[PDB]
């Protein structure tokens, strides 16, 4: 029925379909991570530690290929473009715990710690991230331990009664971050403490990603 | 006149025939709809096809049973058709074993499964599983005759060693190997799944226990009766009792064929949505 | 964009030889290739066609079983192998590009030619063989066939092109209504059913040559006897 | 000879 | 002088926006009705075309 | 200061004067005038063709001039040109950035424009002597994600981005020639008038603004919505336009009189609107919600007259051919459907 110049078009369409499928098979071998924060939290330091409009980063660790997205420079309305990151494997959230004393430039009354907690609450309880894993990095702890002796922690939290040491303060901050979750069943939060000099953040990320991959594989087969 | 086991076996084949035909048709349609983009689907597709082909030949055996062991079909038919429903059970058994191995290899070593997994490997594994049943089926093809007294069956005239060897190999492989693989893989998968707080769940235990228990209970009588029938001389009253119970013993195996798609229908995510999609 | 052909020499009445052509300046892997043979002081006829992806290969009846085509996309080279040669296989061979999708213009580039010397089907008829002309007057050329070229989809598969003296053919009109790229608007084409006309309004010194019409309903592609214009 | 399966 | 400049820009915009003519809504409704009635004949979706002239059959 | 307060008071009293002048000219509603026109019967549409090949989320599509070809953009980093009548693929263009949110097809069928979430608008040339598809120009200069782009002519383009500004470019030079400002929130969509002289745009501050290409400065502003505006489209006549918002309501405006003509909403729908399109005769209006189906209205009486419920996810893009022969719908399930 078809003429001589339609069979060639059909063959061209078939070749296009084959190449498109072959190229799309390769995009499922990538582990996608979304990096967020509060501006001065220390994104750049963590990025240069784990590495040998929108910013994209590649790296590899033990035969695993990572795809890191940084969107800190958007400065736009987040609810209008946050739905593009639906199938992200994990979220990486960086916080500088040495900024409890300081306050934001925009408002002297509002401190950076409360802003970070509010943004964490907004991201965690979104309708698009019901079953998305969150990794929480707390960076620059050496300045925090050097500054905790001069100034008390009661400025940020007036309802705190502790020995004002490093361990208790770190545990209290960790618990305060962990308590904002509202699912506790299908969502998991991983917390870690780090300074400028370290070599074990990539291992933490690798373990969390391995757990997420195992959960996804179990859920796909129906055994979960 | 008829006997007690025959009526129960007949009723079971009727119920299993209807339920299996319906379920297998629905499952094969649903899984063939989405067999191009999902790697998991093409595992169960072959199993559903094999199960449907096994259940489709039941009514002919039904009418060969109701007529008091009468065979109004012909010598050619008995040399193929009865031996065509034997491959479609070993194929299902080997497919279950392969699926268990695949799940174990997904849970352990997941980085290798993220990089070097494709649909081609699954198709090759399915083809190997299908082909391995032909080797077991060939001795059924090669040693079946028809007697006009009309009966038709296996006749190992002057042949004893080959019968013993084929029975032993059939039993040991087709029962011990998949059962051991199932048990070991599922025990290890449960231990590693419950070893971390992130991946723990209660559905895995239920599914694993259901599958293993159904397989074991529904396949033990067939093998235990068949091996004794193969070993024991026909001139013995115990052989007569085994022949009396043979219809019911065969009747207790197809219930596994009935059960197999029910688990996928019930323990699957959004089965109704997938049905409405197609 | 350029196509260079080589491998053509003098052969005995019985023997074998291979011709090669190399591309430079375009995506070779996405273009189908045609081989065209022109006899000395005669017309030109189709030989073979190879498609993108090496899926479809078509030969002519007169060369079936003796000619082989091959393609190398890594190196961008087309080969043609001749295992048995008669005395009638003395001609000049050209290589033609082709692309096929909605809105495409196949038979756009012809490249150069290589000389080789040896020591049902739709009939395309052009009654006119020579026409004298003085610059500044219109000229009409007619082409007719044996079967209607109109298809159920609404397209008519007729092609008009030109050959200058001592030069390679160049496409003029494709699908009997569309003007090609790089050609002046003086040329026009029309027709219906079996009859087709090509009209030139104003003639210059570069319009002298031989004109050919071709059909593309089905394989093999059949060519018409050329229509010469003399000053 | 064994009537039926086996 | 940025704040007063922005205020001047806004008040100039309000000067412009308050210097336009207006017509009755009935006239616009009648114009829309007239266009719809005039061009309702050549709408394949409004009046289904026969399968002979439908390219998507 | 005192000057700021007096200028704010002046602005308030100009706003009051504008409101009074607008209310002065309101005499009748469209429903009363169109209360005698016979109603169109139940419209039945069937999925004639289904286009497949995308393996990710589809975000935008645009029809051609000959009503045969269309272009679609997906998050898999691909831009695909189709053939509606034969269901074939003509061109598949890879993208350097996979975060696409819009696409545009040139009226002459020579170039295709694409951009989003990267502050860059890329122009791709379709008719190339080399035989492939190559990028011709990368327009940069925006400080936010690009929301919409439309070809003004074969050499001019109009872009709307997330930095509350609109721009008119010049492809051969690569520099902006006119910038439109005045929006407080991000700008989501724009539509071009049929005479290629004016265009309207909608912002997240629940407002729409009319702009003139030549002068390059605003003329009129329309308000009335209660949430973000997601889609906008002109009437075929050019004297009206329809707006869709996230508060489950569509509105139809007028140019000569800056008023609300008719509103389209129902009690059973509490979901937003993503795309809005018109018909060739202007009698028929189509809107695609995110409740997994589209909806159809009579533009003169505000009554539903058919449901194109055939999708399994949110409808994002909807288009109508120039000759009005068929409509096309895309969604988040990586499927395009043609209805006739």
């Amino acid at each position: 029925t078809l003429s001589a110049e339609d069979k060639a078009a059909v063959e061209r369409s078939k070749m296009i379909d084959r190449n498109l499928r072959e190229d799309g098979e390769k995009a499922a071998r990538e582990v996608k991570l979304l990096l967020l924060g509060a501006g001065e939290s220390g994104k750049n330091t963590i990025v240069k530690q784990m590495k040998i409009g929108i910013v994209e980063t590649h790296f590899t660790f033990k035969d695993l290929h990572f795809k890191m997205f940084d969107v800190g420079a958007q400065r736009s309305e987040r609810k209008k473009w946050i739905h593009c990151f639906e199938g992200v494997t994990a979220i990486i959230f960086c916080v500088a715990l040495s900024d409890y004393d300081l306050v934001l430039a925009e408002d002297e009354e509002m401190n950076r710690m409360h802003a970070s907690m509010k943004l964490f609450d907004s991201i965690c309880n979104n309708k698009w991230f019901t079953d998305t894993s969150i990794i929480l990095f707390l960076n620059k702890k050496d300045l925090f331990e050097e500054k905790i002796k001069k100034s008390p922690l009661t400025i940020c939290y007036p309802e705190y009664a502790g020995s004002n040491t490093y361990e208790e303060a770190a545990a209290y901050i960790q618990c305060q971050f962990e308590d904002l979750n509202k699912r506790k069943d299908t969502k998991e939060i991983y917390t870690h403490f780090t300074c400028s000099t370290d070599t074990k953040n990539v291992q933490f990320v690798f373990d969390a990603v391995t757990d997420v991959i195992i959960k996804n594989n179990l859920k796909d087969c129906g055994l979960f | 006149t008829l006997r007690v086991p025959d009526i129960l076996a007949l009723v079971i084949f009727a119920v299993v025939f209807l339920v299996g035909v319906l379920g297998n048709a629905l499952v094969v349609w649903v899984t063939a709809f989405e067999a191009k983009r999902t790697i998991n689907a093409i595992w169960f597709l072959n199993l559903a096809v094999a199960d449907f082909l096994s259940c489709l030949a039941l009514p002919i055996l039904f009418t060969s049973i109701v007529q008091h062991h009468h065979w109004p079909f012909g010598g050619a038919a008995c040399s193929i058709l009865p031996s065509l429903a034997l491959l479609n059970m070993y194929a299902s058994i080997l497919l279950l074993a392969t699926i268990s191995a695949d799940r174990f290899l997904l849970v352990f070593k997941p980085i290798w499964c993220q990089n070097f997994r494709g649909a081609g490997l699954a198709w090759i594994a399915c083809a190997v599983a299908w082909g391995l049943a032909l080797l077991l089926t060939i001795p059924s093809f090669l040693y079946r005759v028809v007697r006009e007294e009309v009966l038709c069956g296996v006749d190992y005239s002057h042949d004893k060693r080959r019968e013993r060897a084929v029975a032993i190999v059939r039993l040991v492989l087709g029962f011990l190997w998949p059962l051991l693989t199932l048990t070991i893989c599922y025990t290890f998968i449960l231990l590693r799944t419950w070893s971390r707080r992130a991946t723990r769940s209660t559905k895995t235990l239920k599914v694993v226990v259901a599958v293993v228990a159904s397989f074991f209970i529904f396949w033990l009588p067939y093998q235990v009766t068949g091996i004794m029938m193969s070993f024991l001389e026909p001139s013995s009253p115990t052989f007569l009792l085994l022949k009396k119970l043979d219809s019911l013993c065969v009747s207790f195996a197809y219930i596994n064929c009935c059960i197999n798609p029910i688990i996928y229908v019930v323990a699957g995510q959004g089965f109704q949505g997938r049905l409405r999609k197609s | 964009v350029q196509l260079v052909e080589s491998g053509g020499g003098l052969v005995q009445p019985g023997g074998s030889r291979k011709l090669s052509c190399s591309a430079s300046g375009f995506a070779f892997s996405s273009f189908g290739m045609h081989w065209v043979r022109q006899a000395p002081e005669k017309g030109l006829e189709w030989v073979a066609y190879i498609s993108s992806g090496s899926g479809t290969i078509y030969y002519a009846d007169t060369v079936k079983g003796r000619f082989t085509i091959s393609r190398d996309d890594p190196k961008n080279t087309l080969f043609l192998q001749m295992t048995s040669l008669r005395s009638e296989d003395t001609a000049m061979y050209y290589c033609v590009r082709s692309i096929y999708y909605y809105g495409s213009s196949p038979f756009d580039f012809w490249g150069q030619g290589t000389t080789l010397t040896v020591s049902s089907d739709i009939v395309m008829t052009q009654a006119t063989s020579s026409v004298p002309v003085t610059p500044g007057e219109s000229v009409s050329i007619s082409c007719r066939s044996s079967k209607s070229l109109l298809h159920s989809n609404g397209n008519t598969y007729l092609y008009w092109f030109l050959q200058r003296p001592g030069q390679s053919p160049q496409l003029l009109i494709y699908r009997m209504s569309n003007l090609a790229s790089g050609v002046p608007d003086r040329f026009s084409g029309s027709g219906s059913g079996t009859a087709f006309t090509l009209t030139i309004s104003r003639l210059e010194a570069e319009d002298v040559g031989v004109y050919y019409c071709m059909q593309h309903l089905e394989y093999p592609l059949t060519f018409g006897a050329g229509t010469k214009l003399e000053l | 000879f064994k009537p039926x399966w086996x | 002088t940025a704040s007063i400049a922005q205020a001047r820009k806004l008040v100039e915009q309000l000067k412009m926006e308050a210097n336009i003519d207006r017509i009755k809504v009935s006239k616009a409704a009648a114009d829309l009705m007239a266009y719809c009635e005039a061009h309702a004949k050549e709408d394949p979706l409004l009046t289904p075309v026969p399968a002979s002239e439908n390219p998507f059959r | 200061g005192s000057e700021l307060d007096q200028l704010r008071q002046e602005a308030e009293q100009l706003k009051n004067q504008i409101r009074d002048a607008r209310k002065a000219c309101a005499d009748a509603t469209l429903s009363q005038i169109t209360n005698n026109i016979d109603p169109v019967g139940r419209i039945q549409m069937r999925t004639r063709r289904t286009l497949r090949g995308h393996l990710a989320k589809i975000y935008a599509m645009h029809w051609g001039t000959d009503s045969r070809l269309l272009v679609s953009a997906s998050q898999d980093g691909k831009l695909i040109i189709w053939d509606s009548y034969t269901t074939n693929k003509v061109h598949a263009i890879p993208l350097r950035s996979s975060w696409v949110m819009t696409c545009a097809y040139a009226p002459s069928g020579n170039y295709v424009a694409c951009g989003g979430l990267d502050n860059i608008c890329s122009i791709y040339n379709l008719k190339t002597r080399e035989g492939n598809v190559r990028v011709s120009r990368e327009l940069a200069g925006h400080t936010g994600y690009l929301s919409c782009c439309r070809f003004l002519d074969d050499n001019q383009i109009v872009t709307s981005s997330g930095d509350t500004t609109c721009a008119l470019w010049d492809i051969e030079t690569g520099q902006q020639t006119t910038t439109f400002t005045g929006h407080t929130g991000d700008v989501m969509s724009l539509s071009l008038a049929p005479d290629t002289r004016l265009f309207v745009s909608g912002a997240c501050d629940a407002s729409a603004k009319l702009w003139d290409v030549r002068e390059g400065m605003c003329r009129q502003t329309f308000t009335g919505h209660e949430s973000d505006i997601n889609a906008i489209c002109f009437f075929p006549n050019g004297n009206a336009f329809a707006t869709g918002s996230d508060d489950a309501t569509c509105r139809l405006f007028d140019l000569r009189a800056d008023q609300e003509l008719m509103t389209y909403s129902h009690d059973n729908i509490i979901c937003g609107i993503t795309s809005v399109s018109f018909s060739k005769s202007g009698r028929l209006l189509l809107a695609g919600y995110d409740d997994f189906n589209c909806n159809v209205w009579d533009a003169l009486k505000a009554d539903r007259a058919g449901v194109l419920a055939g999708h399994d996810n949110r409808v994002s893009c909807l288009g109508v051919t120039d000759d009005g022969m068929a409509v096309a719908t895309g969604s988040w399930d990586s499927f395009l459907k043609i209805w006739n």
